[PDB]
């Protein structure tokens, strides 16, 4: 039931297991750049980044290639997330913008909210 | 024209300083919604608060007269972080 945590999450910008629609609420009082990078609950291995950029929320599909390498743009593939998070943190390379401050994480929601 | 949970937001009075706003609860549970506002665009950050999924209604206080606002409202789950629905928005001006 409990979703066990990702060694990724050691990373300030890996928030583990969040939906598109918490990712917005997460990111909602941030700054142009502010970022987190998310996984599926229900089918992990599918990865997403969510980035704010004047106002609003954009989402980004991280792809693996036929051999494994991560990438968001085909030109721009790498061996690791954090190495690809790393080189869009100063290039935007189809991004909006570049990611440049990982979102604080939040206690996890409970029936009282969040 | 994407869905939402909650579906029908919309603001059935309004003050100066206060917004009380509405929405329909859908056929799903619903844990707790979480209700941001703020100033439309830039430039200070959104406020928040939640209320009880039990809720469909809240009441916003403490706004400006003549300010364009933005309110968004999230269903929440607990002991979780997927939340699996859009959220809703609306703008409304004081």
């Amino acid at each position: 039931y409990i979703t066990p945590v990702n060694s990724l999450e050691k990373h300030s910008w890996y928030h583990g297991p969040v939906s598109r629609n918490a990712a917005e609420y997460l990111l909602s009082s941030g700054i142009n750049g502010s970022f987190l990078v998310r996984e599926s609950e229900s089918s992990p291995g599918q990865r997403s980044i969510s980035l704010r950029y004047e106002g609003r929320v954009y989402h980004y599909r991280i792809n693996t290639a036929s051999d494994g390498k991560l990438y968001v743009s085909s030109e721009s593939r790498f061996n690791t997330l954090a190495e690809l998070v790393h080189h869009h943190s100063t290039v935007a390379d189809g991004l909006i913008t570049t990611l440049h401050y990982p979102a604080p994480k939040r206690n996890k929601p409970t029936v009282y909210g969040v | 024209s994407v869905s939402s949970v909650p579906t029908k937001l919309e603001v059935v009075a309004a003050t100066p300083t206060s917004l009380l706003i509405s929405w329909d609860a859908p056929a799903v549970t619903v844990d707790f919604y979480v209700i941001t506002y703020g100033e439309t665009g830039g430039n200070s950050p959104v406020q928040e608060f939640t209320v009880p999924g039990s809720k469909s209604t809240a009441t916003i206080s403490g706004l400006s007269p003549g300010v364009d606002y933005t309110i968004t409202v999230y269903a929440g789950y607990s002991d979780s972080w997927n939340w699996p629905y859009s959220p809703i928005s609306i703008n409304y001006r004081t």
